């Protein structure tokens, strides 16, 4: 019998670690916690009794690693729609690209 | 208010299960292979 | 666990059977008992008797 | 955060205030005048009565 995150991630599996990069979005895998983003470094002051700190609806803001318990920061990687400034097909096929 | 009010509450029912075993995607995509993690996807999808 | 034969019912609903290495889960309950043998419905969330 | 946008509006809010800026020199310099056709200058206390 499981429960999924009662607690602190203790029973992990035979899978190799893998050395750490610093300010690239990356797919990490923090004790199977799953997710996407940057890792940079965080000035947020945690107690020692926290594994992840938890941002506005269900989604993971700062982790600490294993091996090293050095306190880390999860940002999105840069998004955004995009956009095309056109003056009709028409006049030209010249594309301004927003 | 009212459009802060619309955006914090369309932000906060990412939170919800919609009837799933879990709200986040990337879980149960890490712990379910596909032709029964696709029951949980249609109600998450279809909630959200 | 997975690649030991000698079971024939490893019948795994929660977290799927063939990843499972992978999570890293945080408590582990790992219960035994010994049972009659057409029970093996019973064990089963929902199935009563 | 998730992917949601905020657009930023096509008047900022120095060129809205420039707007009403050219309102009110408008019509403390014209009367109803600027309004309907060509401004014409006016007093203002003669604007008033
Ligand atoms: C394209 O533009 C020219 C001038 O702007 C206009 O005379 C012409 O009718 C336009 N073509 C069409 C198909 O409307």
């Amino acid at each position: 019998s499981f429960e999924l995150l009662h607690a602190p991630a203790t029973v992990c599996g035979p899978k190799k670690s893998t050395n750490l990069v610093k300010n690239k979005c990356v797919n990490f895998n923090f004790n199977g916690l799953t997710g996407t983003g940057v890792l940079t470094e965080s000035n947020k002051k945690f107690l020692p009794f926290q594994q992840f700190g938890r941002d506005i609806a269900d989604t993971t803001d700062a982790v600490r690693d294993p091996q090293t318990l050095e306190i880390l920061d999860i940002t999105p990687c840069s998004f955004g729609g995009v956009s095309v400034i056109t003056p009709g097909t028409n006049t030209s096929n010249q594309v301004a690209v927003l | 208010n009212q459009n802060a009010q619309a955006l914090n509450t369309l932000v906060k029912q990412l939170s919800s299960n919609f009837g799933a075993i879990s709200s986040v995607l990337n879980d149960i995509l890490s712990r379910l292979d596909p032709p029964e993690a696709e029951v949980q996807i249609d109600r998450l999808i279809t909630g959200r | 666990l997975y690649n030991s034969a000698s079971f024939s019912t490893f019948k795994c609903y929660g977290v799927s059977p063939t990843k499972l290495n992978d999570l890293c889960f945080t408590n582990v309950y790992a219960d035994s008992f010994v049972i009659r043998g057409d029970e093996v419905r019973q064990i089963a969330p929902g199935q009563t008797g | 955060f998730n992917g949601l946008t905020v657009l930023p509006p096509l008047l900022t809010d120095e060129m809205i205030a420039q707007y009403t800026s050219a309102l009110l020199a408008g019509t403390i310099t014209s009367g109803w005048t600027f309004g309907a056709g060509p401004a014409l200058q006016i007093p203002f206390p003669m604007q008033m009565a």
